[PDB]
């Protein structure tokens, strides 16, 4: 369901790891100290990544933005913590 | 005496060395020693050359020995030359303190190689602003020191500043005086005090009779 | 060292003295030292390097410097090689 | 001899100190890096010989070497090369001489001077001829039975003159042989397999032969290392079979341009020619295809349309007649950064080769061909993928400049259709710079053999090219062969190599046999006329 | 003069000092070293525990000659009771091996075949702990006046690099204040 979307981005920033190196969750941790706000994620990078989450990104747009703005305020509030 | 500690101590005072902001006792007395026996094991080479004799196998610590050599070598080798760096940084004001009197002289104690480096450096180093600048050399510009004001080479006995330090030290199986531990000082303000497992920044003056004593990591 | 011509005299004259001085110096140890260079810690204990626009060439054996062309060697006869820029990469 | 011992050999030859003392072909390097991997494991150091020149070796070799105790060779001797001159059973120094190339040369077998011969365990054969080449040769009514012995060694000499005269053709994947060596000694390393995979694969243009069933060979390997049984998701960390196509730049390109640049479409549908354009969009329109959905990159494609590729070639591309296509080919996984098939990315590695870098200038190029080497033997790692991707795209500039120029010398008709065999020569034309390679010439005048007679029928002809701008004429010319579409039928190979040394032994004024390959010579074409006056007549095929 | 730092050591530098430790291994064979400290010892049985320095084990991991075994106190759940610990513990850094951080670097370089299943394991454990362990210090950190610092337990390599800061602020605070005197 609902959650299962935002647990798959989830997993995704904080459960991708490619040759020694973890990427996402360090665009993020530089990002909130910066005092930025944002977050930039290439997606072709994320074709890389799976497969069924392209084609239900490519399906409807419309419904997809939330999950990912919910996984990324979930994200940001532990490092928030680490940061009202 | 013993090389596992004497090496251990190398490394200590390696790390000692680099932390200080400034001068400490020249340790001849183990320098010495090291610098030879390392010279005897390191022309003890002899049978790797009687090796290629026997030709009409595991030269593991063969190499190893050599890279320690080398390795240990290296360690010295940043020890003597930040020491020298030191010294082109405080030459004016080392050269007052040989002048005083009290307390402990340059010489050797605290300071062979330092005090040629020393004289030498300075010497030509006075030649180098002499013959530039002082020429030109008004009467009372004559001179090369402190006038007063302001000021100079006079800098930079300070023992104020603010540096890490770690509380490590022998134990009687003294100055502990519990519960947890030792031991108790600024001036203006009182103790804080200490913990031999944590690290507690503070003034380096206050903590140089340690040093003195090695009660005090760095 | 290792192991211009626009700036005054003066820092020549106290330069070539300040070299000379050094050499004392290293005369003086009789260590090995060594002490200008070897800045950064050995490991482990072989290295490849290439070589750059050194063709050529020796100590302990001679190795025949040549052209472009990378080797797998110990640490120290490349940090010799490398004070004059003779190899690469590292 | 065995090379387990000889290897032991090597290994006690090895050690040392002061230490130690020891360009186009990829099946070499795939044995270079793997065995060199193993020693660098081992810690052995030895001396890495970039071979450019035939003759440059002399220079060399025989100028700094001192304390040396311990592709190329099966044609030129290098005994007379270098003189050697044999000092003191138990020799000072060996060459080792790595060579896939057969017939052997005389010297190397017999008169085995710093071979330790290579030949194991690869041809036997026999190959009975050079038993009399030599036992009967050495050590060579009384006038009778003298007559008799001259006779004799005069046919046996005739036997021989067709023995070491002949063209020079590479026999079998080496690669095959080193890692099965390897495995004997149980070494099993999943970086050297997908390697041989990759030597193996480069060599394909000349078909497989063995190679076909050498597929089980490799097959086992795939059996004897199961990265999981079952996922194991994803894992973060790690090949598989997959059904390949002999189409071009498939992965990092359009299908379209895909079809468009491919070399084994291109004369079956006649490309360069408006005719098949049609057709081509007609395999489109049969596959059921928007125009538009074809110019989309590879990884933005629906998976409709990837799940279902297969079964629309298997129902659509039949019918002109691309039934054999489909191939179990092996496919490397490096997991998050994407699957490649070991054919693409040994296309966009020798495009690296090729692209991406008075006889002082020549001189100077042949040592910038050297400098680009370098380039390609630190390109061979997994990841250093940076260099990788510029080369994978410059592949694709090369191959659209191939076509291009291909179309131009398709409208002028240049080729000479002799019965002896097919002549041409491009004096003039853009973008002569690239020709300076001889592998654009070499995979070019592959091109264009394949192009002009797929066959259609009948009797395949060679092909004749060369070209020049500066340097007074230097018109390289490389040896050209038919190529058969399955249907080694006979063991052909080759035929100028003897031609090459009847016209080289004539007067021979500014001929340079420089190139270290046999196929292609420089020479004048004031000169080259003759030459091909001489070569047509006397043909010696 | 090298001149870098030249108050922080360099990063290679704190890692030749983590070179100096002790550790045990499972040696291959079933010597006398005469250089510095090692003084031990007769040929070791083969897949049996024995302490050695570090950079030796390095060594013989190159050659493959010995089978390291991997620390006890580096297991997955220990690091999940100490982050526990740590959203507990607003103001301690408790349990820290101190030289930990090269360690792991240096472990999964090679000593990654000997461990059960680490791979997207613990690595993401250990940067968890890591980044929350930074946080920590920094607000501790926004507390900085004299003459305490407050040191805890950390480990060594993150208090070189955070070396600078702090050290050459404190001077400037007691300066202007004990001067304003």
């Amino acid at each position: 369901d609902n959650t299962e979307i935002i647990k798959s981005f989830k997993n995704f920033i904080l459960e991708f790891r490619l040759d020694s190196q973890f990427i996402y969750r360090d665009q993020l941790r530089n990002n909130i100290l910066v005092k930025n706000y944002s977050l930039t994620v290439n997606m072709e990078h994320l074709i890389g990544y799976n497969e069924d989450i392209y084609k239900k990104l490519s399906d409807e747009p419309s419904d997809i933005i939330p999950l990912f703005e919910t996984a990324i305020t979930q994200v940001a509030k532990r490092i928030s913590i680490l940061s009202n | 005496v013993s090389p596992q500690q004497d090496f251990s101590d190398l490394m200590k005072s390696w790390k000692n060395e680099r932390c200080s902001p400034e001068l400490l006792p020249y340790p001849h007395q183990l320098m010495k020693r090291l610098l030879n026996r390392i010279s005897m094991q390191s022309q003890l080479e002899n049978i790797s050359m009687g090796f290629l004799d026997m030709q009409n196998e595991s030269k593991l610590p063969l190499l190893c020995m050599e890279t320690e050599l080398e390795r240990l070598k290296f360690v010295i080798r940043s020890y003597i030359r930040c020491r020298l760096s030191k010294i082109d940084k405080f030459s004016l004001y080392l050269r007052q303190l040989n002048e005083d009197e009290n307390s402990l002289i340059s010489l050797t104690d605290l300071l062979k190689d330092e005090i040629k480096y020393h004289d030498t450096h300075s010497l030509i180093w006075l030649k180098l602003v002499n013959d530039s600048i002082l020429k030109y050399m008004p009467e009372e510009l004559q001179a090369i020191n402190d006038t007063e004001g302001s000021v100079n080479m006079i800098d930079e006995p300070d023992w104020n500043k603010f540096v890490f330090i770690h509380v490590n030290g022998p134990p009687d199986g003294e100055n502990e005086f519990g519960k947890p531990c030792y031991t108790v000082i600024p001036d203006l303000k009182e103790e804080v005090e200490l913990t031999i497992g944590s690290i507690y920044v503070m003034r380096y003056e206050v903590i140089r009779d340690l040093l003195r004593d090695d009660k005090v990591a760095l | 060292n290792g192991l211009t011509n626009n700036l005054s005299h003066q820092e020549q004259e106290y330069l070539k003295e300040y070299c000379d001085l050094i050499t004392d110096l290293k005369s003086g140890d009789l260590v090995d030292i060594d002490l200008s260079g070897s800045l950064v810690p050995p490991s482990d204990v072989f290295i490849d390097v290439r070589v750059l626009k050194d063709a050529g060439e020796t100590e302990y054996g001679v190795f025949n410097l040549i052209k472009d062309s990378q080797f797998f060697v110990r640490q120290s006869d490349v940090e010799r090689l490398i004070q004059q820029g003779y190899l690469q990469k590292i | 001899s065995q090379f387990s011992e000889a290897y032991n050999k090597i290994l006690r030859n090895s050690s040392s100190h002061s230490s130690c003392q020891l360009c186009l072909n990829i099946d070499a390097l795939c044995a270079t890096k793997m065995l060199s991997l193993l020693f660098k494991k081992q810690l052995v150091q030895s001396q890495i010989v970039p071979i450019f020149g035939y003759s440059e070796l002399r220079r060399h070799y025989s100028q700094l070497d001192d304390n040396i105790n311990s592709g190329f060779g099966g044609v030129i001797d290098l005994e007379a090369f270098l003189e050697i001159d044999p000092q003191e059973q138990s020799f000072r120094r060996d060459i080792y001489v790595l060579d896939a190339h057969r017939p052997w040369n005389l010297d190397n077998i017999f008169g085995s001077q710093i071979i330790q011969c290579f030949d194991d365990g690869t041809v036997d054969d026999t190959l009975g001829e050079q038993k009399e080449a030599y036992y009967k040769l050495l050590e060579l009514n009384d006038l009778s039975k003298r007559k008799q012995r001259k006779k004799q060694i005069h046919e046996y000499e005739g036997v021989l003159e067709e023995y070491y005269s002949q063209g020079t053709t590479v026999v079998n994947s080496i690669s095959a042989q080193i890692y099965s060596l390897l495995s004997a000694i149980g070494e099993t390393n999943l970086s050297n397999l997908w390697l041989n995979i990759l030597g193996t694969t480069s060599l394909d243009i000349a078909y497989a032969q063995v190679y076909n069933r050498l597929y089980p060979l490799l097959q086992d390997e795939v059996k004897r290392l199961t990265p999981s049984s079952r996922n194991s998701v994803k894992t973060p960390d790690t090949l598989n079979i997959q059904p390949d196509y002999y189409l071009f730049l498939l992965r990092h390109s359009s299908l379209y341009d895909s079809f468009y640049y491919s070399n084994y479409v291109n004369a079956k549908l006649s490309l360069w020619n408006e005719n098949g354009k049609k057709r081509l969009h007609k395999m489109f329109a049969r596959m059921g295809i928007p125009l538009s959905t074809a110019q989309e990159t590879w990884l933005y494609m629906d998976h409709s349309i990837k799940r279902e590729l297969g079964i629309i070639f298997d129902k659509n591309l039949d019918r002109y007649g691309l039934q054999d296509i489909i191939r179990d080919g092996f496919v490397r996984t490096l997991g998050y950064r994407g699957s490649i098939s070991a054919s693409e990315f040994v296309e966009a590695l020798t495009a690296l080769l090729e692209v991406g870098n008075s006889a002082q200038k020549l001189t100077n190029l042949r040592k910038r061909w050297v400098s680009n080497f370098w380039l390609s033997w630190d390109a061979l790692d997994d990841r250093k993928v940076e260099l990788l991707n510029r080369g994978i795209q410059l592949a694709q500039d090369l191959q659209r400049a191939i076509f291009n120029t291909g179309v131009a010398i398709l409208e002028k008709k240049l080729i000479k259709h002799l019965r002896i065999y097919r002549l041409c020569v491009l004096q003039d034309g853009p973008d002569l710079d690239l020709y300076r390679n001889p592998l654009t010439l070499l995979r070019l005048g592959n091109w264009l053999i394949e192009c002009c007679a797929e066959s259609e029928d009948k009797q395949l002809l060679p092909m004749v090219l060369a070209s020049i701008d500066e340097n007074t004429d230097t018109y390289l010319v490389a040896g050209l062969t038919p190529r058969y579409p399955r249907g080694t039928k006979k063991p052909i190979l080759n035929n100028f190599s003897m031609a090459f040394q009847q016209i080289t032994a004539e007067t021979d004024a500014k001929v340079r046999i420089d190139n270290f390959e046999s196929s292609i010579i420089e020479i004048r074409r004031e000169d080259l006329s003759p030459f091909l006056e001489k070569l047509t007549l006397s043909g010696l095929l | 003069l090298p001149a870098h730092l030249q108050q922080t050591f360099s990063p290679e530098e704190i890692q030749f000092i983590v070179e100096n430790e002790p550790i045990k291994i499972f040696p291959r064979i079933t010597w006398q070293l005469i250089t510095t400290d090692d003084k031990a010892l007769n040929n070791m049985v083969a897949m049996r525990s024995t302490e050695v320095v570090l950079w030796i084990a390095l060594l013989l991991k190159q050659q493959s000659k010995c089978s390291i075994v991997a620390p006890q106190w580096l297991t997955t759940k220990e690091l999940d009771r100490k982050i526990q610990y740590e959203k507990t513990h607003p103001d301690r850094f408790s349990e820290l091996p101190w030289n930990w951080l090269v360690l792991a670097r240096i472990l999964f370089n090679k000593a990654k075949d000997d461990f059960h299943d680490p791979i997207h394991e613990l690595r993401g454990k250990i940067q968890d702990l890591r980044e929350i362990r930074q946080i920590k210090v920094l607000k501790g950190l926004k507390y900085l006046n004299e003459s305490h610092l407050q040191l805890d337990n950390l480990s060594l390599l993150e208090i070189n690099e955070l070396r600078p800061f702090i050290t050459e602020i404190m001077d400037k605070l007691r300066e202007i204040h004990t001067a304003s005197l």
